[PDB]
């Protein structure tokens, strides 16, 4: 089934590989090479996952598939000693690339930009942060988070108070920033689209001339229907990549404390003031 | 356990609040998809996709909610999802053809895909009536009639540092396959939305001088070397860009027209568009 | 800003992020060097206790190895002074200077620490050099934060919070967590033990909870360790979650409060002026006064079984619970 | 430039001036009255 | 220097002057309170 | 001087005045309370 | 090489934009608006007008009393030294009263100061509120943005008022400081047993992080088709455009369904408040009816449980 | 002084005035029950 205008936009092309072969929707879904590429590497994961669960526990939250001892370097480990985590891990980075390079696929038969796959990339580029480039710059695949609900989160724990305070994190408090600001930007903007085309009732549907007025009344300067798309694309991909920046150098590049690193700020020569 | 907060020996407060937010989670996420389903719905299912072999309708789960009336500021309460474009959508007969007959085969056009609204160039059933600001003035009009507006933000900007805030009136217009299509001879500015629109150029390069055609701005790439490429489509196919009605306004239907032909440049442009990397 | 290579080590199960990482390029490698230990004199003969006119504390050991540790002393806290840094001139008998008595104490203190505290120092024990590492004064002592009755209707009333100090690791948390904790007794939980709350059993604070972190935060800075070495801060009030360094260091809380309150701080009445911190009082032991920012100080050397006299007997008073836990019978009057 | 006059202008300033004058001189009582309470500038030994 | 006022916009620079010198007095004056010897408000020995 | 009230408008002045003199005398009561010898409504002894 | 839709190349500045006409009781507004440059690149170039009325000024008024107290007490404590400011600017804060005195008005100089500073934080924020719902309506405008603030505000009010006022004390709620206020926030983690546990911890993450997830997935999607003039919304939520279609169509043959180009913000909408509402619930509940969220979790079979890998610690005063 | 009230303007002055003397109403108040000397609630010893 399709929606009533979805007819004649469903053409042929755009695919950057399997050509004909698999150009075709299943449904809703557009399928392309890396649909099927993307539903192999996702059933493969999540069947491996729940291996990996059958053989300590069932309970959702529980479950946890975790990644190798430390003592294992690089090295591929035994499937029950967290190379199913590796194999996991290998499976859900082609599932993440194959996604982005499928959305590539339907960006270009709808004539769109690559926005959707790029903002995706800055996702992927966490999460490979987190599982691959710091792992790798550390020495070890066992520096990856486990794949578990609960599971990740004593991980997030752990991991931050290696630190000692990981709110001290010059380039993670940036990115706490990001996180706030982006989702009051995406309030606003929501509020402000629904406050225009759904007024108090017997009004009729505004313009954008009051869209521009309502935060000119309000904060003194609005950023307009455009400005508020490339600021809340910019706001969320800065949340991701300084993510993947304070997470980067929490080891790699800092051992010591957070609060510590701002002992550079405490010795600047123009206010040490003794 | 025990403690203030305990309900039962295994229940406590937290945990029954945790269930009660979802409950209202469930009810928020079935209100949120209902109002997904006012555009678009109900799904058409075509003969194709039915062991029937008989055109149907999916409501889908959750099912689409009443239709909902939008009172417009010129006096016209309008409902959606639209009857008209419904209408249009239903009964346009399509220049293509499925390079297969199962459900999800993509459509082959078969004229020129471009000027028949197929694919990247398909455009919506839209209004006819050029668009107003809410004082009633012209929203989407040129820069000739659009007075008030002086091309560039920052005069001094302009001025010493052009490259940043250029004036793109003069400027030629290049094609994908780097042909030179014509003159930028006007700007068409939203007075609503402050910003540029449309490059107005005339076709000197490669059809009449006299002739004028609109460029979406999103569409064109102005250098910095007084040269303006577009890369949706070949300088020869500027001739073919659909026409306004009247030369000083533009309805939101031939908005569609215009961004909806250079769209479809992007598939159909040059021959290996449509042909994957390998 | 830091640089790979960083040397790594696994605290906890894997997945748990519990993992100790260093650079090893910021290590000192001259700070933790144990000095060589001098050949074992002879120990027979007379005592010293018959020998020397002035002695109380190495009565039990020969001529040779008084004088062997003598110069092994001098070697530890004043190298560059020499034997008369505690002793007037070429009158030995004499208790004259005040680094004399202060010295006298630190022997005591010596013996006791290696006879008692095994519980934390396990067998390596400690030597002058441990806290002195070859200089009159330990470098990583503390004094007590100043408190200024504040004006109580004036401005600016940090409650020993809200300043950047070298105590709490460049952190705002509260700079008075050692006079709490390694001097005084104070609670260090902060956690309830049960699954719903008790308010009127269990209410602590959070400026208690941000003392305790403070504490924390000396205690990974001061062994060159981090929360996760000592805990899976998941679940922070899980004993059977930590590692034997938490049950390790427990004793190490234990044996500083210890040392403050009954060997430094009697120590404070006769030091000089110029020894003493803002509000008068005698520097005194935190974990990086035998750490350095190590786990094992020294790289881990035994050096006291080099040494005879540094070692006491094996009090029969001692409990490593009397000192503010459920009883406080080895702490004196004052403490802080 | 303002609605203001010439004339405008010599009027605002004539009784801001008188205004500054009484505030002023407001001010400065209480001031007096205030170093009769406790002065404010110590000497050489201070308080 | 009458030609400096054909140069720089006098109403913005008699503004922008006010508010400069706004932040520097205050800053001067509590400078001064946070020192010993000048802070007239504590009025320790010279 | 008085030729300043045609290059500003006198109600964009007076408000900017005012405002300056309110967060002023606040900080100038504030810093009194801060100090042991002037703080009014503590009556701490000289 | 395809323009990007990330920067605007080729502006146009017109006269400034007084703003729509409000009711004859409004105060008028501000008579200064200029165009910027480097502004109209990202989007509108206007500077200003602001409103201001009786909301307005009035929290603005106790907005600023609030500053003043807390920057002032700020600056007493590195003994009025505008260099020691800058050196501890994030170190520096107003703190709030010790736990000994409950709920009750402590001295100024032990919390006092906190407390008013926290009342004027507060009353400012609400008039704010008022201000939000009042130009919204002033315009003829739907009061959502307001509604959202008032969401914001109530975790606000939950972290810094609500939740201290249900513990019995003050001390409990956080410090006026950069730095502190995070020592405020890992120390709540730390008494009450990791956050983490708290559900509505969980579900607030799940709300911040789907939000900044939608704004990501919205933002590029409006900019990818701003070739069809995707960013003038209001248009196609009123006569739907191709752009609205194919906005539509791109997600629907990505993830199997698609919003509209008004539901997508209904959707970002109510991510962002569930973000911020969830979080006050699941600060209301611990310490009140959650002591431990650890031991919750455990006792709710939310608890990873982990193999031996080291000798578990003891402790000594069992 | 009605000369005043054409230079302001009457209608926003007595609105500004009136929410100006609430905010400092209401921090003077809660300045002096912040005080032992003078919360006559607590009804300290004067
Ligand atoms: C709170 C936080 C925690 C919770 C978070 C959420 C939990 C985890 C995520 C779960 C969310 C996703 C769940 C559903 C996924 C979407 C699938 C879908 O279509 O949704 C339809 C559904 C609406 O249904 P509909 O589209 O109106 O259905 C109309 C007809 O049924 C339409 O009829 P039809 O003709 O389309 O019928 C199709 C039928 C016909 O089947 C055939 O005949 C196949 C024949 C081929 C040979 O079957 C299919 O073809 C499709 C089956 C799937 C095919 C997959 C193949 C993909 C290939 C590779 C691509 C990659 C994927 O939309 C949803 O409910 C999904 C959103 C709900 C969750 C929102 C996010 C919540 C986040 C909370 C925070
Ligand atoms: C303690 C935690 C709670 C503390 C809350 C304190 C802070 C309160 C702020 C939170 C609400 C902010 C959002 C409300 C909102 O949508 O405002 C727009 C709306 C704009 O009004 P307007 O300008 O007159 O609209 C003109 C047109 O009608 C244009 O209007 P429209 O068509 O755009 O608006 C229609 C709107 C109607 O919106 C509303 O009437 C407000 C939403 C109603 C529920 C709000 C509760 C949210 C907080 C609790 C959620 C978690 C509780 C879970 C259990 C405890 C844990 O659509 C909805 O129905 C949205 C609700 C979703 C469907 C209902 C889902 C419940 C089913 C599951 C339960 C049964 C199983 O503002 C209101 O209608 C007033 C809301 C007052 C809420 C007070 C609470
Ligand atoms: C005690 C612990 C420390 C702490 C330790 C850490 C550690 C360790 C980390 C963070 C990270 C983060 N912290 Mg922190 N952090 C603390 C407290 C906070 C507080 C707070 C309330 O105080 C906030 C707001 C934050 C905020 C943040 C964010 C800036 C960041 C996580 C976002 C992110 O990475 O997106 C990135 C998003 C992703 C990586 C998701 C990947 C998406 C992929 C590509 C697609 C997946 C699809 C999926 C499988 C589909 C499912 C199937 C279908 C549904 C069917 N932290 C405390 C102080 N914090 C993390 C970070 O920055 O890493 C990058 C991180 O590693
Ligand atoms: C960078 C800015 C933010 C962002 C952006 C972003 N995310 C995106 C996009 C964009 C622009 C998409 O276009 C894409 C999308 O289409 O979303 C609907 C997507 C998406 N972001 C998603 C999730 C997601 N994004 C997150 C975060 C963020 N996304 C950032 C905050 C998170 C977090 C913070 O946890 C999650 C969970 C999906 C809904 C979707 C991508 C879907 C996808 O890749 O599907 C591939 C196939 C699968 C079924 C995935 C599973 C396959 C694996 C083999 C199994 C699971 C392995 C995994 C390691 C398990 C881990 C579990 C434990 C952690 C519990
Ligand atoms: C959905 C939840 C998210 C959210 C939503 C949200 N926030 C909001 C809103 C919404 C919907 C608003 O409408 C409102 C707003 O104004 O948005 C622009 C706001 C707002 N959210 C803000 C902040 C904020 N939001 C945060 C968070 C969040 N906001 C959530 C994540 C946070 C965080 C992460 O901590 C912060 C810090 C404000 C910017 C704004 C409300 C401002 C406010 O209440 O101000 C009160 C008044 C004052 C503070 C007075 C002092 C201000 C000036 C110093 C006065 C200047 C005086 C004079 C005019 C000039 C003097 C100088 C002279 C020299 C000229
Ligand atoms: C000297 O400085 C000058 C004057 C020059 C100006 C400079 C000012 C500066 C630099 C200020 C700096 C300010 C900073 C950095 C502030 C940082 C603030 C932060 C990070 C705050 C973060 C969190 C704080 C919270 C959440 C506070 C919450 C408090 C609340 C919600 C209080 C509520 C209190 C109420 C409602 C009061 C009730 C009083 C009643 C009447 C109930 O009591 C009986
Ligand atoms: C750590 C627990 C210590 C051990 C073991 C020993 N000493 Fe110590 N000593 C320690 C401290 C914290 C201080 C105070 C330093 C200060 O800044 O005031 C001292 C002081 C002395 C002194 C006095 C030095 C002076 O004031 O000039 C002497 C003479 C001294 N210590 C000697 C000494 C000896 C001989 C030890 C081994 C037997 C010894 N100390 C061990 C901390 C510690
Ligand atoms: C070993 C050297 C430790 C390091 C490093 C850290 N902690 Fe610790 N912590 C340690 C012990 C022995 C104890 C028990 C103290 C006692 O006398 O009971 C603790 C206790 C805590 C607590 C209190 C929890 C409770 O029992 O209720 C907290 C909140 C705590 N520790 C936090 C903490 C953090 C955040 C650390 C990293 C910065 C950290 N600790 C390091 C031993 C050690
Ligand atoms: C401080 C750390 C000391 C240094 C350096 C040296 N000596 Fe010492 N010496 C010290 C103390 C505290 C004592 C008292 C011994 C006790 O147990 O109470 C001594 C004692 C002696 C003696 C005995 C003298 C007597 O009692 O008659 C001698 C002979 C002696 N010391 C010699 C000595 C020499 C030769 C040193 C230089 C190498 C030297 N001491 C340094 C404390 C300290
Ligand atoms: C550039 C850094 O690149 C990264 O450097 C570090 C250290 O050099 C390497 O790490 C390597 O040395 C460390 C030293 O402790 C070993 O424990 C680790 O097992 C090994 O892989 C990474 O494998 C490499 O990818
Ligand atoms: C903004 C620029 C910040 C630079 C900070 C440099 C700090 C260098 C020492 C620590 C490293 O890491
Ligand atoms: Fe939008
Ligand atoms: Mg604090």
């Amino acid at each position: 089934a399709m929606l009533d205008f979805e007819k004649k936009y469903r053409v042929r092309g755009g695919t950057l590989l399997g050509g004909d072969l698999f150009d075709f929707w299943i449904g809703p879904f557009y399928v392309g090479i890396f649909g099927v590429l993307t539903a192999i590497f996702a059933v493969l994961g999540t069947v491996l996952i729940i291996y990996g669960a059958s053989q300590d526990t069932f309970n959702l939250w529980q479950i946890s598939i975790a990644p190798p001892d430390l003592s294992y370097g690089l090295a591929l480990a035994p499937m029950m000693e967290g190379g199913l985590w590796q194999i996991i891990t290998v499976c859900a980075l082609g599932a993440f690339i194959t996604w982005a390079l499928r959305q590539a696929e339907i960006s270009k038969k709808l004539g769109m930009g690559y926005h959707v796959p790029v903002a995706f990339a800055v996702a992927i580029l966490a999460y490979a942060t987190l599982v691959v480039f710091r792992p790798l710059l550390m020495g070890a695949w066992g520096h990856g988070f486990p794949y578990g609900i609960l599971s990740h989160l004593d991980w997030v724990s752990n991991v931050g108070y290696q630190y000692l305070h990981f709110h001290y994190n010059p380039a993670h408090m940036l990115a706490v920033t990001f996180f706030f600001t982006t989702t009051l930007a995406l309030a606003l903007h929501g509020g402000l689209i629904l406050s225009v085309t759904n007024p108090k009732k017997g009004e009729p549907v505004k313009t954008a001339e009051h869209e521009n007025t309502f935060f000119r009344d309000v904060i003194g300067y609005s950023i307009g229907s455009l400005g508020i798309h490339r600021l809340g694309l910019f706001l969320a991909l800065n949340a991701g990549f300084w993510s993947a920046v304070c997470i980067i150098i929490s080891g790699p590049f800092w051992t010591r404390g957070w609060p510590e690193w701002w002992n550079w700020w405490l010795n600047v020569p123009i206010w040490s003031w003794g | 356990m025990e403690g203030t907060g305990a309900l039962t020996d295994y229940m406590n407060v937290a945990q029954m609040t945790l269930y009660a937010f979802w409950l209202f989670l469930a009810g928020l996420i079935v209100y949120l998809r209902m109002e997904d389903k006012r555009e678009g719905y109900p799904l058409q299912a075509e003969a194709n996709e039915n062991c029937n072999r008989t055109p149907e309708k999916k409501l889908g789960f959750p099912a689409p909610p009443s239709p909902k009336v939008f009172k417009l500021a010129d006096g016209r309460s309008i409902q959606v999802p639209r009857a008209e474009k419904t209408d249009y959508e239903l009964n346009t007969q399509l220049r293509a053809e499925p390079t297969a007959p199962w459900d999800g085969a993509p459509l082959e056009p078969t004229g020129n895909p471009m000027v028949d609204g197929l694919g990247p160039a398909a455009w919506a059933k839209r209004e006819d009536e050029p668009e107003v600001t809410h004082g009633g003035k012209q929203k989407i009009c040129p820069l000739r009639v659009a007075t008030e507006f002086e091309v560039g933000m920052s005069r001094d900007v302009a001025r010493f540092w052009p490259e940043i805030d250029p004036d793109p009136r003069g400027y030629q217009v290049l094609g994908c396959d780097g042909k030179v299509a014509g003159k930028i001879v006007d700007i068409w500015v939203d007075r609503g939305e402050l910003r540029p629109m449309y490059l107005e150029m005339d076709l000197s390069g490669v059809g009449s001088s006299g002739d004028r055609v609109l460029l979406p701005i999103n569409f064109a790439r102005v250098g910095y070397d007084s040269k303006v490429r577009v890369n949706a489509i070949t300088g020869q196919q500027f001739t073919d860009v659909p026409r306004l009605r009247e030369a000083d306004r533009i309805s939101p239907q031939e908005e569609d027209f215009i961004t909806g032909y250079f769209g479809g440049g992007v598939l159909y442009a040059v021959p290996g568009r449509t042909e994957p990397f390998l | 800003c830091e640089r790979p290579p960083v040397d790594t080590e696994q605290k906890g199960y894997r997945g748990t992020g519990m993992e100790e990482v260093n650079n090893p390029r910021l290590r000192d490698d001259d700070l933790h060097l144990a000095p060589e230990a001098a050949d074992p004199v002879s120990a027979e003969g007379p005592r010293a206790g018959e020998i020397y006119q002035n002695v109380e504390v190495l009565d039990d050991l020969s001529v040779a190895e008084f004088t062997r540790l003598m110069q092994s002393m001098t070697d530890w806290v004043s190298p560059d002074e020499g034997c008369t840094y505690c002793h007037d001139g070429n009158d030995f008998a004499s208790e004259e200077l005040y680094t004399y008595q202060v010295s006298r104490q630190m022997i005591e203190m010596n013996r006791y620490v290696n006879a008692n505290w095994d519980s934390h120092m396990d067998d390596t024990g400690v030597t002058c050099y441990t806290c002195h590492r070859g200089e009159n004064l330990p470098e990583e002592s503390w004094f007590a934060e100043p408190t200024p009755d504040v004006n109580m209707a004036g401005l600016g009333n940090t409650m020993m919070q809200n300043l950047a100090s070298e105590k709490t690791e460049y952190t705002s948390l509260p700079r008075n967590a050692f006079e709490r904790y390694l001097l005084g007794h104070d609670d260090l939980r902060v956690e309830g033990d049960t699954i719903l709350p008790h308010l009127d059993e269990w209410d602590v604070s959070l400026q208690d909870t941000e003392a305790s972190y403070s504490l924390m935060m000396h205690m990974s800075a001061a062994t060159g360790s981090n929360c996760t070495t000592c805990h899976n801060t998941g679940r922070l009030g899980q004993w059977d979650e930590s590692p034997e360094e938490r049950e390790i260091s427990w004793h190490g809380i234990r044996m500083t409060r210890d040392i403050n309150a009954n060997w430094i701080e009697p120590l404070e009445a006769g030091q000089p002026e110029v020894r003493l911190g803002p509000t008068g009082d005698i520097a005194k032991v935190q974990c990086a006064t035998c750490h350095y920012g190590e786990q094992l100080p020294l790289d881990g050397a035994k050096m006291v079984d080099d040494y005879p006299g540094l070692m006491g007997e094996e009090d029969a008073d001692f409990d490593f619970l009397q000192f503010g836990d459920l009883g406080t019978d080895g702490l004196r009057d004052r403490n802080a | 430039l303002t609605g203001l006059s010439d004339e405008e202008a010599k009027e605002f300033h004539s009784i801001f001036m008188q205004s500054f004058l009484i505030f002023t001189a407001v001010a400065v009582v209480a001031h007096f009255l205030a170093w009769a309470w406790r002065p404010w500038i110590p000497g050489a030994e201070g308080y | 220097m009458w030609r400096m006022w054909k140069i720089l916009d006098y109403r913005r620079t008699v503004v922008l002057a006010h508010v400069g010198m706004a932040v520097l007095a205050l800053l001067i004056h509590f400078i001064l309170l946070s020192t010993e010897n000048f802070n007239w408000l504590q009025g320790n020995p010279y | 001087m008085w030729r300043l009230w045609k290059l500003y408008d006198p109600r964009r002045v007076l408000i900017g005045i005012f405002s300056w003199l309110a967060v002023l005398a606040l900080v100038i009561h504030f810093i009194l309370l801060s100090t042991d010898r002037f703080n009014w409504v503590g009556g701490a002894a000289v | 090489a395809e323009y990007q839709n990330i920067f605007t190349r080729v502006q146009v500045r017109g006269p400034t934009d007084p703003g729509v006409e409000l009711p004859a009781a409004d105060w008028p507004r501000t008579k200064g608006a200029t165009h910027s440059w480097l502004l109209g690149k990202i989007g509108d170039a206007q500077v200003g007008p602001i409103y201001l009325g009786t909301t307005g000024v009035m929290s603005i008024l106790f907005g600023i009393v609030s500053i003043v107290i807390i920057g002032m007490n700020m600056l007493a404590s590195v003994d009025w030294s505008p260099l020691e400011f800058i050196r501890q600017f994030f170190w520096v804060a107003l703190e709030p009263p010790p736990p000994e005195y409950g709920l009750s008005l402590p001295p100024l100089n032990d919390g006092g100061w906190w407390l008013i500073a926290g009342f004027t934080l507060t009353l400012s924020v609400l008039l704010w509120f008022a201000r939000t719902y009042n130009r919204a309506r002033a315009l003829g405008l739907g009061t959502h943005v307001a509604w959202a603030f008032a969401a914001a505000i109530f975790l606000f009010l939950a972290i810094g008022f609500i939740w201290p006022v249900l513990m019995g004390s003050w001390a409990k709620s956080v410090p006026f400081g950069i730095f502190p206020h995070l020592d405020w926030t890992t120390a709540f983690s730390l008494r009450y047993g990791n956050l983490y546990y708290n559900p509505f911890h969980m579900l607030s993450i799940v709300f911040l992080f789907g939000s900044a997830l939608l704004f990501a997935m919205h933002g590029a999607t409006i900019l990818a088709a701003g070739r069809y003039n995707a960013e003038r919304e209001i248009e196609q939520i009123t006569d739907r455009g191709t752009a609205a279609e194919r906005s539509a169509l791109f997600w629907r043959w990505t993830m199997g369904f698609n919003a509209t180009m008004e539901s997508i913000h209904r959707w970002g909408y109510w991510f962002a408040i569930l973000c911020v509402i969830t979080g006050g619930i699941g600060i209301l509940l611990t310490g009140t009816v959650v002591e431990n969220w650890y031991l919750w979790g455990v006792h709710h079979g939310i608890a990873p449980e982990y193999p031996e890998f080291f000798t578990p610690a003891v402790d000594p005063a069992a």
